[PDB]
């Protein structure tokens, strides 16, 4: 065949220290521990800069819920 | 402000589809993001990573991170890059 699995181009190694102000946030993407060494959530800011975040922190779940 | 070590980091993946990092250091928000010593890594210069064809099997050299450097463990494995 040609393989149809989706392989991530980047993974997170460390995450952010305090909740990010909502007015900055533009997008998110989620990193699966199935392929990445640790599962994380990658917020993308209005300046198109990407920030790693812990999926267990409360504020992450609120925001990614906010962005839908 | 966003921390100098919270940027996503380039990876590659072998036949198990589990990812390993490429190199041990990158610039992150104008700072120096360095992976912990002992972390498995692919000994692959970054400009090479950036010019690879997604999903093509490459013969990638393995190593471990030491003081920001992917020290070559003298062994290889096939790896490929995401889309």
């Amino acid at each position: 065949q040609p393989d149809s699995v989706s392989i991530p181009i980047t993974c997170c190694f460390n995450v952010i220290n305090k909740k990010i102000p909502k007015q900055r946030l533009e997008s998110y993407r989620r990193t699966t521990s199935s392929h990445c060494p640790r599962e994380a959530v990658i917020f993308k800011t209005k300046l198109d800069k990407e920030i790693c975040a812990d999926p267990t922190q409360k504020w992450v779940q609120d925001f990614m819920k906010h962005l839908d | 402000d966003y921390g100098t070590d919270t940027c996503p980091f380039p990876v590659l993946a072998n036949k198990t589809n589990k990812a390993k990092f490429v190199g041990c250091h990158q610039k992150c928000n104008g700072g120096d993001q360095k992976l912990t010593d002992g972390t498995a890594c692919y000994v692959v210069e970054r400009k090479v990573w950036d010019r690879m064809t997604p999903m093509l099997w490459y013969e990638c050299p393995l190593g471990e991170c030491k003081n920001g450097v992917c020290e070559d463990l003298r062994k290889k494995e096939d790896c490929r890059k995401g889309n």
